[PDB]
RNA sequence: AAACUUUCAACAACGGAUCUCUUGGUUCUCGCAUCGAUGAAGAACGCAGCGAAAUGCGAUACGUAAUGUGAAUUGCAGAAUUCCGUGAAUCAUCGAAUCUUUGAACGCACAUUGCGCCCCUUGGUAUUCCAGGGGGCAUGCCUGUUUGAGCGUCAUU
RNA sequence: CGUGGAGGUCAGUGACGAAGCCUAGACCGUAAGGUCGGGUCGAACGGCCUCUAGUGCAGAUCUUGGUGGUAGUAGCAAGCGAAACCACAGCCAAGGGAACGGGCUUGGCAGA
RNA sequence: CACGGACCAAGGAGUCUAACGUCUAUGCGAGUGUUUGGGUGUAAAACCCAUACGCGUAAUGAAAGUGAACGUAGGUUGGGGCCUCGCAAGAGGUGCACAAUCGACCGAUCCUGAGGAUGGAUUUGAGUAAGAGCAUAGCUGUUGGGACCCGAAAGAUGGUGAAAACCAUCUAGUAGCUGGUUCCUGCCGAAGUUUCCCUCAGGAUAGCAGAAGCUCGUAUCAGUUUUAUGA
RNA sequence: GUUUGACCUCAAAUCAGGUAGGAGUACCCGCUGAACUUAAGCAUAUCAAUAAGCGGAGGAAAAGAAACCAACCGGGAUUGCCUUAGUAACGGCGAGUGAAGCGGCAAAAGCUCAAAUUUGAAAUCUGGUACCUUCGGUGCCCGAGUUGUAAUUUGGAGAGGGCAACUUUGGGGCCGUUCCUUGUCUAUGUUCCUUGGAACAGGACGUCAUAGAGGGUGAGAAUCCCGUGUGGCGAGGAGUGCGGUUCUUUGUAAAGUGCCUUCGAAGAGUCGAGUUGUUUGGGAAUGCAGCUCUAAGUGGGUGGUUCCAUCUAAAGCUAAAUAUUGGCGAGAGACCGAUAGCGAACAAGUACAGUGAUGGAAAGAUGAAAAGAACUUUGAAAAGAGAGUGAAAAAGUACGUGAAAUUGUUGAAAGGGAAGGGCAUUUGAUCAGACAUGGUGUUUUGUGCCCUCUGCUCCUUGUGGGUAGGGGAAUCUCGCAU
């Protein structure tokens, strides 16, 4: 070759890259419980059977719980705004619990929300307050 | 190369020029001008039948025939005379086929692993190798085939516990998992009967791997092949009580010269 | 046996790498062993070689002769030991090109980075 | 004239590709849960094969939603139709079994 | 008989076969995506104490700075270096520099090392002018910006 | 039978001289060739059971390289110095069936 | 006659592949074929395998169909072998493959016409007799690939030069041909041509020389003589 | 208002910010397009939806989420492989050309516009400028933009509300893991003897091995050096993949799900039609282009025997599986070994030749180290002679081995107008030609593995083996020595 002949001849050197070992021994990255329980001497499919978890959901072409309990372990384990709360205080002190009067009201209930909207927000308000 | 020999701009000089009709290079004042190209006989010319990539390199074999061969190769490892003929200094080994205890697999260090074989009796076979290290006799020296040595024992294990690494430095010693068992390892150079050190667990597993009368096979729809004879020796049949009873009397093995 | 896929067991690649090695790599390639006395003191097998240190020649025609290194000829992969000299026909003196694998160091030349080099390799000065 | 010299090479390529996908998609099974489908044409109708994707109908009958189905790794097809009754039953049972097996990790 | 011619043998010549080697080639496989108006690929002129190609480099010119290594370079000559350290080296790395004349080649030009213009300007009082230093002025097109032009359209108590 | 390389084997041979090269040297094989002595050499090589192929030369007005006769000739408009060409040699008579006599047959003859 | 040979060294020519066969070997066998792939691996090796597919396993036809036992899957005759007798020589029985003869089943015929029933007329068949294939390898043939090696008059594409050209590729262009084709020994061993395709060209065949399988090993014949019986 | 002011359009500038060209080109995407050659001459078939030329891209490209295939107990983006298959089909049925659906597998991922109003508030963006934690954020100003920029929707529908006493919830640092680049540490003889210049060889004696790949070192080195093998300690970067660690989360905010209620628009000089060419093996001109005319909305496209099935064109995006004689960087070989292998292992696309496009070689090896021959001497120079270095110059910068042709010298032989060859022999020259030495039968003695006394030890069947201490030849040839 023309260009390769110069690169071998020059005193610049070549951008030598040794990256063939890393193409096989790939570290697991996305789960810490797996990161501890993964034998790199074994293959992909062999590591899955060792754990318990399925490696393939289809019937595979060709031929052929210590860890899974720890995954079930990690499976065992919103408020309202200041204006919204203060606005609900105005409605409750005015009417009480008359939602029909509350939604036919114009001065306090400006955005013409339904009975179901106002009462739901009042239930959340009655949890944080009286 | 596809280009080699075609990287010239030669032209045939024509008829009646009092010179051979081989296509000669044009130009002038170079030395290469007025000389032969495009010809197998010519210097710097293109070779006859340029070797192409699409030659049949790999060989398709019947899977059953291939299995037959490995079974034959295994069978020949347990003969002792066949092993001695093949090479392998197996005079001072306790029995054939040689089976060592399963604790051989667990050995981590090469020093301890070679001490196991030396205690068994493969000492002489491991001295056959190491003393047989010679330079390659060809152009193989400068094609990464510099050294050549004799084949030592195979060490067959059921499952590894550091044995593959323990023996991968002691020269000649090859290991194989029983599930595999390579033909190229079992019969090197198409000569039967390598000296095979089996392990206890491997030897028991060999029943499962191939099969017998009682056990199944573990290979799908495979059975071990039947003998077309009953006995591998003829002379028990011929020198029987039976055959020698239904037979006419004997000659001298060499005729007395009549006239 | 080779296990890594990164390293090459090719003869052609290896001989080229050696003969077209730079001066810095040739410093490491020209390493000498230490004598049994220094190995007992410092707790180290071998070091790269320099100028102002003493040496004893083990193998060759100049067997058993000793001296002090004049100049490390890294280009020719050689050392030139002073007082290990071949006398020319004109009365002049020409140093023999020895190789540092054949030499053995008897008395090191300890500098600051040399002390650090010993301490790195598991030494005890 | 092409020759496939790289049959051994590309199997090692494909295996290492699956190995990377295993490393990056750590707990998950590399591929999506595909349906079970009856093949077309008189010749092949006896054969029952892996289909492309389920349906909105099969997903809805299983007890989950279409957009959510894809996030849990169920392949969903929208052009496929549920004409057959036996195929519909087999796929619904396949999903419900799959839903008993799955363990969807929290987002905290 | 000698000489001469021829044959054989021995010793010289001539030639570079054979053998052996090999920092080269060829083929297969694997991985990665990385040129250019911030001026590339290419051409030319040069540059080292002493150089042909090659390699490196651009008036900072077989280099400068930076980082690491730790004491050479060596074909020859000659300098060095405080060598318990900001440090030898045609060392490695390479991110900061300079980067001649050209070349898509880009101020105007044809094949003129000519023909200029503007800005910044240190010097020769420099108010005249003279010289030096430094950066720009190609084409097309997009987003703007701006001074306009247009009986192109409308408004106008 | 032989050559380049591959697997196997001979715990083969080998700086006390491998391979190669010669040799008015010896032995074996009908032969292809194989083995040995002597001389020269300086680093690898061979037999055996198998594998594989760019494997064996007298020719192609063969390709490449080298070296002759021609010739110290033609020549330069005592020295310098080719080329064309080249199976091999060049006495006559007679016979050699076949528009074939230059090698044969029978004679004449023939001195460097 | 003519073409080749001054001499010497080295180089130098039936190769590789695909398609389709031949025979032999090996594996298994009504099946057979792992190697597109997946799993695994001491890593292009080796070792495992899912679902399919390839080819074969049950035929007779033209649009529409039907379907193989009167059966020791036949009656006879032979027929390698085997059994009884005989010292043998022979005789008798059972008879494989195979061959000859008589037929049948199935489909298809010539009719009879209850849409084609029914009975007769006969033959027909890579038909059934009651499966032999598939795959690998070796030997080799046929055809295409540059195709044993070298050698011809060319066109086209794109470019360079110039008071009709050259360069580079297509192009290793195509040959109804010329020259050359590389080790030894043993054994067998021709032909010089029949007849039409018309021949001219290339062949289609028979003859001469083999290869293998099958019956026999004989009374199978002979470039011959003799007797017998004709023009 | 005979001023002036909105716009639209055309300008401008050495303004501000950008960007396009060229090289490379193996692969890919377009455009253009021969001839030698095959069937018999050549218009198709055929070379060939080739080569050259032209334009354009990338790490891949292209293709792609159906206006699809089907006729089934339906499949379901695209790409590739296996197979379908040398089948259907076409071809003066001939040179032959040559698919596709299904099936197995590789890899799998989907979505964004245009479409009916944010109209109770252009909710959007560019740019300038000022700061900030700078691949950007924020304030302010400017412009674009209603000839429509944001949010909401893309048929899988969707939206408007209502009911669930429904369900879910951002973002920024910090230290780790991970990825990239780079540095550094990690076993064991230079132990004896022989030979050689030299030990890396032979022999004896040992160690290490997750290291006996490879390379160097004065010849074949696991153990001399570098590495190799298994591990460890780092430095500088990348980064949203997640682990932890926190700092802040807000607004009547952003969705999701089921039920009930009211609506509910989907691409035109395009589809199609005739014709002239191109494309194919395409039989239902397939595909495309040119030219003429040019639609519909309980629509339209495509297929199956009178209906039925199947999608929704005329807009767009998208990884992976796939290609790769280039580039960048590796790892290899039943490859070639200097007339081979690339043209080039070396001052090689160099020397050189051609006006020019272009054509284009030859040429590797001294030794371990130059120790490259000092110094005397022969000659103006060219080369020699003594002498020396080295293991060897019987290795000399004409340099490893040094073949044949061919040339000289010397020696031997032969030669009256041919030699070389075969059978046989003489003469001349010359080379082979035992470190061969006993064999047998008796006789002195002297020893031992012999007789005899006492034992010890390995194992398998009697028909064992190894190995000590004493004695004794007057019996014994049992062996070996004289």
């Amino acid at each position: 070759s023309v260009r390769k002949r110069k690169m071998n001849r020059s005193s610049v050197g070549k951008a030598t890259r040794r990256n063939k070992d890393k193409q096989r021994k790939i570290n697991i990255q996305s789960n810490p419980i797996i990161a501890a329980n993964w034998d790199y001497s074994l293959t992909m499919a062999q590591n899955y059977k060792k754990l318990g978890l399925r490696a393939k959901l289809q019937t595979p072409a060709g031929g052929k719980e210590t860890e899974v309990v720890k995954k079930l372990e990690e499976l065992a384990s919103r408020s309202q705004s200041e204006r919204e709360e203060e606005w609900l205080e105005k409605l409750y002190k005015k009417h009480g619990d008359d939602y029909k009067k509350m939604f036919f009201d114009k001065k306090l209930n400006i955005y013409q929300q339904s009975e179901g909207d106002l009462k739901r927000r009042l239930l959340r308000w009655k949890k944080r307050n009286g | 190369s596809e280009k080699a020999g075609h990287q010239t701009s030669a032209e045939s000089w024509g008829t009646g020029r009092a010179v051979a009709r081989i296509p000669r290079v044009g130009g002038g004042g170079t030395g290469r001008s007025g000389q032969g190209a495009f010809g197998n006989m010519c210097r710097g010319g293109r070779m006859f039948a340029p070797t192409k990539t699409w030659r049949k390199w790999n060989v398709k074999v019947n899977h059953n025939e291939k299995r037959y061969a490995t079974a034959s190769a295994i069978a020949a490892t347990a003969v002792a005379s066949l092993v001695l003929a093949r090479g392998h200094r197996v005079e001072k080994i306790p029995e054939i086929p040689l089976v060592v205890s399963t604790d051989l697999e667990s050995i981590q260090k090469t020093k301890e692993a070679v001490a196991a074989l030396k205690a068994v009796g493969a000492h002489s076979d491991l001295l056959k190798v190491l003393k047989s290290k010679k330079l390659r006799a060809g152009k193989g020296k400068y094609r990464n085939r510099r050294w050549t040595q004799r084949r030592g024992p195979l060490v067959v294990y059921a499952e590894d516990n550091g044995i593959v690494k323990a023996l991968r430095n002691v020269p000649g010693v090859e290991t194989a998992n029983v599930a595999s068992l390579n033909l190229l390892q079992l019969a090197p150079g198409a000569h039967l009967g390598r000296f095979v050190i089996w392990t206890e667990a491997a030897f028991t597993k060999l029943d499962q791997v191939w099969g017998s009368e009682t056990v199944a096979s573990s290979k799908v729809g495979y059975t071990l092949p039947s003998h077309i004879i009953s006995t591998s020796d003829v002379t028990r049949i011929i020198n029987s009580s039976e055959i020698q009873s239904a037979i006419r009397p004997a000659g001298q093995a060499t005729q007395k010269r009549t006239h | 046996a080779k296990q890594s896929l990164d390293v090459s067991s090719d003869r052609r690649k290896a001989r080229k790498a050696y003969f077209t090695a730079p001066s810095s790599q040739r410093r490491v390639l020209l390493s000498a062993p230490l004598s049994k006395e220094l190995r007992a003191q410092y707790g180290i097998k071998a070091l790269p070689i320099r100028r102002d240190d003493e040496v004893l020649v083990v193998r060759g025609s100049k067997k058993g002769q000793e001296g002090k290194i004049s100049s490390v000829y890294r280009l020719k992969f050689a050392v030139q030991v002073d007082k290990v000299t071949k006398e020319k026909v004109n009365g002049a003196s020409v140093p023999i090109n020895l190789h540092p694998s054949k030499l053995v160091i008897t008395k090191l030349h300890l500098d600051k980075d040399r002390k650090a080099l010993i301490q790195r390799k598991g030494g005890k000065l | 004239v092409k020759v496939h010299f790289d049959q051994a090479g590309k199997k090692v390529s494909r295996r290492n590709a699956r190995a990377t996908r295993a490393a990056k998609i750590a707990p998950r099974p590399l591929d999506l849960l595909r349906p079970v489908v009856r093949a077309p044409t008189v010749k092949y109708n006896r054969k029952v094969r892996a289909g492309r994707g389920f349906t909105l109908a099969e997903v809805k009958a299983a007890g989950l939603t279409a957009a959510y189905a894809r996030t849990i790794g169920i392949a969903v097809d929208h052009r496929r139709q549920n004409r057959n009754q036996e195929i519909f039953d087999a796929n619904v049972q396949r999903l419900k079994e799959y839903q008993s097996k799955i363990i969807v990790f929290p987002r905290n």
